[PDB]
């Protein structure tokens, strides 16, 4: 599969969105290497400015990943925004 | 290798005149698993009435939702924290009506979430001990 569609804020791929997911995208965004994230948790990470806000398949070789992806994610585990964010 | 040792996080049990504004640290005991991340509900028994949330220096900095009295932290590096004994998690301040009866009323944990450093359910080894505001007379 080359592309795909997100479940937004779930890196892990569990299926639940919560702070285990906040807590790895941290790590990977400090060092790529400490977590093998997949493409899919890539997508799924990719939740602020996404490549495709309406929930469409995307690449995960074009993901924009930054700490306010993971300011958005913990943001939508309290449930103060829902994911995606912009800005 | 899920984090192996364990905490206790103690919502205090405090008193209080009607009319008060309380604070209550919500504090770790005997500190000895390092934690990254959490999510959890604290709620007060009624007519005890909220104030607002504040950032402990135990854990990480809180994100507050403060109409569902939601919150939660993640260390900013995924790194798990061992916290110092006592340390505050979060505070949280009260006001108790001056119609407030006499009595106990609890504050409590629920849907609390808590991870360690690789992502894992570490909310088994965490225990989540409830406090309240018992409220006397004025
Ligand atoms: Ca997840
Ligand atoms: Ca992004």
């Amino acid at each position: 599969h080359m592309a795909s569609k997100p479940v937004w804020g779930d890196v892990n791929c569990d299926g639940d969105v919560n702070v285990a997911d906040v807590v790895l995208l941290n790590k990977w965004l400090n060092n790529n290497a400490d977590y093998a994230m997949t493409d899919q948790g890539k997508v799924n990470a990719d939740c602020f400015n996404p490549q495709d806000a309406n929930g469409g398949a995307v690449d995960a070789s074009k993901v924009d990943l930054t700490k306010t992806d993971s300011d958005a994610i913990i943001k939508s585990v309290v449930h103060l925004i829902t994911l995606p964010a912009k800005g | 290798t899920p984090a192996t040792g364990s905490a206790e996080w103690v919502i205090p049990t405090v008193n209080a005149k009607p009319g008060e504004k309380v604070t209550m640290d919500v504090v770790v005991k005997n500190s000895a698993i390092e934690v990254a991340g959490a999510q959890f509900n604290i709620k007060q028994t009624a007519p005890i009435a909220y104030g607002s949330a504040a950032s402990g220096d135990a854990y990480a900095a809180i994100v507050p939702n403060e109409t569902e009295q939601y919150y939660a932290f993640g260390e900013g590096i995924g790194k798990g924290i061992k916290a110092a004994d006592g340390a505050k998690i979060i505070t949280l301040t009260f006001n108790v009506p001056a119609d407030c009866a006499k009595g106990t009323y609890p504050v409590k944990w629920s849907n609390a979430f808590i991870t360690d450093t690789n992502g894992n359910k570490i909310t088994d080894k965490i225990t989540l001990t409830d406090g309240a505001i018992v409220v006397g007379d004025t």
